[PDB]
C-alpha cells in the first residue's frame, strides 16, 4: 500500500 | 495552536488535520486521499500486508 512515516522533530 | 496553515499540507480524510511529527500515514489507491494510521485504525505492521488500500468511502 502507498504509506508514509513522517520524521521526528 | 498555530494560526493559519502550510499551503503544502496534506489533510487527513477522517479528522481533517494536517500531518505532524512521527506519524504513520496511508493513502487510498482509488481516491488518493491520505489518512492517519490511527484514524483508520491501521498500524504500520498491518499495512505491510495491504497491497492496495481502499478507504471506507471507496469500499461502498
Ligand atoms: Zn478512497
Ligand atoms: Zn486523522
Amino acid at each position: 500500500a502507498r504509506t508514509k512515516q513522517t520524521a521526528r522533530k | 495552536g498555530p494560526l493559519g496553515s502550510d499551503h503544502g499540507e496534506t489533510l487527513c480524510g477522517a479528522c481533517g488535520d494536517s500531518d505532524g511529527a512521527d506519524e504513520f500515514w496511508i493513502c487510498c489507491d482509488l481516491c488518493e486521499k491520505w489518512f492517519h494510521g490511527k484514524c483508520v485504525k491501521i498500524t504500520p505492521a498491518r499495512a505491510e500486508h495491504i497491497k492496495q488500500y481502499k478507504c471506507p468511502s471507496c469500499s461502498n
